[PDB]
């Protein structure tokens, strides 16, 4: 994910974020069998068999659910797909997801319509509060962006 | 990003600032294109390269009296100019001032049924 | 190879040691800070180039790993180097006895010419993409 | 015996004939090889045996040493070497450099004798398309880097005779 994103390449960003996203949705259904559950058995490793670490806690489920479901919408993103995608990016509540919004609310009203810029007024408000606590979370820090 | 910090390394401001002004020419972003292309043509001075990069950007972005100056510029220095005649042409058609290019493209392709086409509307406009 | 020997000889012993990596520290240093030849005109200087390449990787690699903390080069320099002291006290643990310091030793070798540099995140990833000619895909490495 | 696909792997097997076998190979095909829809292009000659230096250095040593006899006028040798030289272009445009090249300088054995047909055939049957798809580096900069000292001089050498046709 970030290997792709950092690159400019339009032909190498939809690539790696198409495979991101094959990687989460197969991570997708095995993370579900978390009740209680054998995960897979092994009797044998077959090329990388650790423990004590390679086991996700049932906290850590939703958020990793959450960074895909960001790598989902930024796929659509990437495509062209403008509004879907940021139904998509309307789904967490996390920094990523708003900084997406806020883009993508540039991009299409670079000299578009006024009354959508009270969204990106409050969409940079939220990442005001959420910058009240100090996360670093964004790619480029909010000192560049906010 | 990470190529034109590699580019920075050696620091050429270069062909690679030109491969990257081909690919947001090949993506949509006419100013970062039009950018980059300026970028590179001051590093290596001109060829066809330069030259179709920026009147591409210009054709795309709609001054087509800077795309056809650029043309003018590139047929000037004459390596090889064949699409400048016919940028000339399409030059006119979009626009007395569309005679003389008209009469220029038709004694440099007679069998032209836009550029005879764009000359019997420039005559009309007995 | 006398500051990878010197770690040898402190892991063969038990491992590396608190003595055992300012002088290999130094060997590091003084390897990665000798200039890089460059001909550029028979004598393949291809060769050089890419051995200088990988030795300048194994430096900086090795020597950031080493002190990753900062605040190290300046005193190592001042320290274990002097006129005579600094390569006295790496070369007797190189050699125990076997050689005059005076003659046949790095006592003619002169190292108060150099001085301090870090290597840069850009020249180390640089110095790895060309230590990549004489390692081909070697899986270890 | 015609088991050509195979005669000339083995002969590709041995070093110096490689040459040779895909003189055979071409001078027994292109004359009629039966070019019809089919036989996915006969595997490119054995995988290319078949490179351009031996090919050429086979068809100079042809064309004219004739060591034995060769003919007080040129009997149609140098309008063969012409068609070659086409014939080979055109497979190229579909080794661009080196039929430009070659190209070139049959166009100049051509002109030598001022044979208006010879030469048009030479410089029209080579492609449309040969500068444009040599041209590696568009930049002048790095054009300057790709573009050889015999490349740009056989294109010039296209353009001035295009200018003289």
């Amino acid at each position: 994910h970030k290997t792709g994103y950092s690159l400019n390449s339009f032909y190498d960003q939809k690539e790696y974020m198409g495979r991101c996203v094959h990687y989460w949705k197969k991570l997708l259904p095995l993370l579900d069998l978390v009740k209680q559950k054998k995960s897979i058995p092994e009797p044998v490793d077959p090329l990388f068999k650790h423990f004590h670490n390679k086991d996700i806690k049932v906290s850590e489920v939703k958020d990793l659910e959450d960074e895909a479901c960001i790598a989902f919408a930024t796929l659509d993103l990437v495509d062209g797909k403008t509004e879907d995608a940021i139904i998509a990016f309307e789904s967490v509540k996390n920094v990523v997801a708003y900084w997406n919004l806020a883009l993508i609310y540039q991009r299409k009203a670079e000299e578009i319509e006024n009354d959508c810029l009270p969204a990106e007024e409050q969409e940079e408000f939220q990442e005001c509060l959420l910058k009240c606590k100090g996360f670093l979370k964004m790619i480029c820090d909010e000192y560049s962006a906010y | 990003e990470n190529a034109q910090n590699s580019a920075s390394s050696p620091r050429e401001k270069s062909m690679k600032g030109f491969l990257f002004a081909r690919l947001y020419y090949e993506a949509k972003e006419y100013e970062l294109a039009k950018r980059s292309v300026s970028s590179y043509i001051s590093v290596q001075e001109r060829d066809p390269k330069a030259h179709r990069f920026l009147g591409q950007l210009f054709e795309i972005e709609g001054n087509v009296e800077k795309a056809v100056g650029c043309y003018k510029r590139s047929l000037e220095l004459n390596p090889t100019q064949k699409d400048l005649t016919l940028r000339i042409a399409e030059l006119i058609c979009t626009l007395g001032r569309a005679e003389y290019w008209v009469e220029r493209a038709s004694k440099l392709f007679p069998g032209s049924p836009e550029i005879y086409r764009l000359k019997e509307q420039l005559l009309s406009s007995g | 190879h006398a500051g990878t020997l010197l770690l040898k000889m402190a892991q063969s012993c038990e491992v590396q040691w608190k003595a055992l990596i300012e002088p290999a520290a130094l060997c590091y240093l003084l390897a990665y800070q000798v200039p890089k030849p460059k001909s550029k005109p028979d004598n393949g200087q291809g060769f050089l180039e890419e051995l200088a390449f990988d030795r300048q990787s194994k430096s900086g690699h090795l020597l950031l790993t080493l002190s990753h903390g900062k605040q190290n080069f300046i005193s190592e320099i001042i320290e274990t180097f002097a006129n005579q002291c600094g390569q006295s006290i790496l070369l007797k643990f190189l050699f125990e006895d076997n050689l005059s310091m005076q003659d046949s030793f790095m006592g003619s070798d002169d190292i108060s010419y150099v001085e301090n540099r870090v290597p840069d995140l850009s020249e180390l990833s640089q110095h790895d993409n060309g230590s990549l000619r004489i390692h081909n895909g070697d899986l270890q490495h | 015996e015609k088991q050509i696909e195979l005669i000339a792997f083995y002969v590709s097997h041995l070093p110096q004939e490689l040459a040779i076998s895909q003189y055979a190979v071409f001078l027994e095909n292109i004359t009629d090889p039966d070019q019809r829809q089919r036989c996915l292009e006969l595997a490119k000659e054995a995988g290319l045996d078949t490179k351009t230096v031996v090919e050429n250095t086979r068809k100079k040593d042809a064309g004219e040493f004739a060591h034995h006899d060769f003919a007080p006028a040129l009997d149609s040798g140098t309008s063969e070497e012409d068609r070659a030289k086409i014939d080979v272009i055109d497979w190229l445009v579909f080794q661009r450099a080196e039929a430009l090249k070659q190209s070139n300088a049959i166009m100049r054995k051509f002109l030598a004798s001022k044979k208006h047909e010879a030469a048009k055939e030479v410089f029209a049957k080579i492609p449309q398309d040969s500068i444009a798809e040599i041209y590696s580096q568009w930049e002048e900069q790095a054009m300057d880097s790709a573009l050889p000292a015999e490349d740009d001089n056989a294109i010039r050498e296209h353009l001035c005779i295009r200018a003289y046709l």
